[PDB]
């Protein structure tokens, strides 16, 4: 496994940003996931080499942080808050609307690999409950008609 | 400059301080900030000695807005008793359920936070500062990175700031989905490029922090008060609210209210006033059943006349107000809290690791009416036994809110025992 030049230069930028190389580990993993749609297990050894860290340190970090996914490749991660406020205000209505539009449940990926529903804890936008994200974009769920129009923007 | 989409959280103020600009749901860039006299508190601070700044922050009565209410000036005094180099850290992890107060400052008035970080770093003699922002705040991360560059271009950051001889760089680190990285020692571990595992305290970070060096960790909201203390002076700041717990406070209000959002209010405001006078009362005018102070405490409808301050009988915490009404099932709400602790324990301590898991597993059996008599006794035992040997605040409070619902709503819990 070798990182493509375009990705390798971005990883090098994160590594040169902090006073110590190892501090860039989360920024680098965020970059790897953005590029591939997941964390390829084969990418961990060349990243560990770039950060000057043992492979098991990098493996332990990927396993600890919930945003990182080593199993499913997805173009768009639909992060659905399942915490207390969103639950009270309508998470189940948002999850039913996602099932009606995409045919998938939390933890599943669409057959085309376009969307994955990721249940998450409080997203810190509780006054706008029920909350969801589509990769970096965040929204309040209003209705299935409103949600359908939002999802059509992700090609 | 394009940022990811963010929902427009409603913000209202009676003080026009932390929300002077942030009451408008948009990024206020450096030119607009300068037009309001922004960075003038930093210029005044660079003409004061670091010791005078610590003194005004101490005399202002500013307390930690991250939830524990520790006196800010006293924390800074502890850091400067130890030899340098020292570090300053802005805690922007904000992952407590119901809490969305800090993102309002970050996304709308980033220069207020930046000015506060510069003055605070100068006060403690730190030449490197870090903002640790949760991974689920990507717009906040990009906004901060751009605002720091704007500050650098105008000469407010870098070497020899405004000819003062003071050097500072602000680095922005991103989290990656762990609520425990909000705990200041786990945050430091994460900044050092490791798993977010809390450290045994004492030593507190002011003695041994980032790379084992004296480190001050403060919450976003605490820091955003620092430009006001310098600008107004500590006496003027101390006239806001009660003179013992002075200053503006941000209150993220959500759940069953007519006007959910962030309210900037003095700390003499009562919980009843937050809900009914400011947040417009309840949805459908239903009776208040409970208020969840994040995942920390449960207040009943008999406890609404309490002040929103850091006094022994005050609301305290982060000022997080989650409103539940008469229709909301307390056991189902307790299950959501149990699920949160189950998902967030770092697993270092055995009673916390196994207890957070078992509390949620057994409460789910109870909620579905599948619990045996042993499961009920086991749930009661586990709830009381998550804290032993715990080395951080998560294990100490994972059973707190749930135990409070058992004590305050016995009739509702009893209905599930018979189910
Ligand atoms: N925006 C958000 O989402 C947000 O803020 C969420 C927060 C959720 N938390 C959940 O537990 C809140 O945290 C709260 C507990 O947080 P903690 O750091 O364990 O509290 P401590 O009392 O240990 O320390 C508070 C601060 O003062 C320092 N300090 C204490 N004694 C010191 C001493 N002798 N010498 C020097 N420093 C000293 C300590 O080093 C820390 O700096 C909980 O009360 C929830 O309120
Ligand atoms: C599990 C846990 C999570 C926490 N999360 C946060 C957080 O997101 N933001 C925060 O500023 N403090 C959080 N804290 C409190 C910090 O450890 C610390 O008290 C605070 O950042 C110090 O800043 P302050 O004195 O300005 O409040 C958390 C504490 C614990 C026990
Ligand atoms: S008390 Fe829980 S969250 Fe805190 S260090 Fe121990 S296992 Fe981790
Ligand atoms: S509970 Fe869903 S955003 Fe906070």
């Amino acid at each position: 496994f070798e990182f493509p030049e375009e990705l390798k230069t971005k990883l090098q930028e994160h590594i040169n940003y902090f006073p110590k190389k190892r501090q860039a580990i989360l920024l680098c993993l965020h970059e790897i996931q953005n590029y591939y749609g997941y964390i390829p297990p084969e990418s961990l050894k060349p990243l560990a080499d770039m950060l000057e860290l043992p492979l098991n340190h990098v493996e332990g970090v990927v396993a600890f942080y919930d945003m990182f996914d080593r199993e499913d490749k997805a173009k768009y991660r639909i992060r659905v808050c399942v915490s207390i406020v969103c639950h009270l205000m309508g998470t189940n209505k948002l999850l039913k609307a996602l099932e009606n539009i995409l045919g998938i449940k939390p933890g599943e990926v669409t057959p085309d690999g376009k969307f994955k529903i990721v249940p998450v804890q409080c997203l810190g936008a509780c006054s706008e409950a029920p909350v969801f994200m589509v990769n970096d974009d965040e929204y309040k769920f209003e209705s299935e008609v409103q949600l359908n129009e939002i999802l059509s923007r992700y090609t | 400059r394009s940022y990811p989409a963010i929902p427009r959280i409603y913000a209202e103020t009676t003080l026009n301080m932390l929300l002077k600009r942030a009451k408008k749901p948009r990024v206020h860039s450096i030119d607009e900030y300068l037009k309001d006299g922004g960075y003038q508190a930093l210029e005044k601070a660079l003409n004061m000695s670091p010791e005078e700044i610590i003194d005004w922050v101490d005399k202002s009565t500013l307390r930690g807005r991250g939830g524990a209410g520790f006196p800010t000036g006293k924390k800074w005094k502890f850091a400067v008793q130890n030899p340098g180099p020292r570090y300053f850290i802005c805690n922007a992890d904000e992952s407590e359920p119901g809490t969305f107060k800090d993102r309002i400052i970050i996304e709308r008035d980033p220069h207020l936070l930046i000015e506060g970080i510069i003055i605070s770093s100068y006060a403690i003699g730190a030449n490197e500062a870090y903002i640790y922002i949760r991974g689920e705040y990507p717009a906040g991360y990009y906004i901060l990175r751009d605002a720091i560059e704007e500050a650098k271009k105008k000469g407010f950051l870098g070497k020899n700031i405004l000819g003062s001889g003071f050097d500072l760089e602000i680095y922005v680190a991103r989290g990656a989905g762990a609520y425990i990285c909000g705990e200041e020692t786990a945050l430091i571990e994460s900044l050092e490029g490791k798993r977010g595992h809390p450290r045994l305290k004492p030593p507190y970070p002011v003695q041994k922090g980032l790379w084992g060096k004296p480190t001050v960790v403060n919450n976003v909201e605490t820091i955003a008060n620092v430009p006001f203390i310098i600008s107004m002076g500590w006496e003027e700041y101390r006239y806001i609210g009660p003179s013992d717990y002075a200053g503006p406070k941000l209150f993220p209000v959500s759940g069953k209210v007519k006007k959910p959002g962030v309210y900037e209010l003095p700390m003499n405001t009562t919980l009843r006033e937050v809900i009914f006078k400011y947040a417009g009362g309840t949805l459908g005018n239903k009776k208040v059943k409970a208020v969840f102070s994040g995942a920390l405490d449960c207040f009943s409808s008999e406890e609404l006349d309490i002040p929103m301050d850091y006094s022994p009988l005050g609301f305290g915490g982060t000022g997080t107000v989650i409103v539940l009404t008469e229709e909301d099932d307390i056991v189902e709400a307790a299950l959501k809290i149990a699920e949160f602790y189950e998902h967030e324990t770092c697993g270092q301590c055995t009673p916390c690791r196994v207890g957070c898991y078992e509390q949620a597993n057994l409460l789910e059996k109870i909620y579905k009416g599948e619990a045996t008599e042993q499961d009920w006794e086991g749930f009661d035992f586990v709830n009381r036994n998550i804290q032993p040997t715990s080395i951080c605040g998560l294990g100490a409070v994972a059973g707190r809110l749930i135990r409070q619902t058992l004590e305050k709503f016995p009739e509702e819990w009893e209905k599930y025992r018979k189910k």
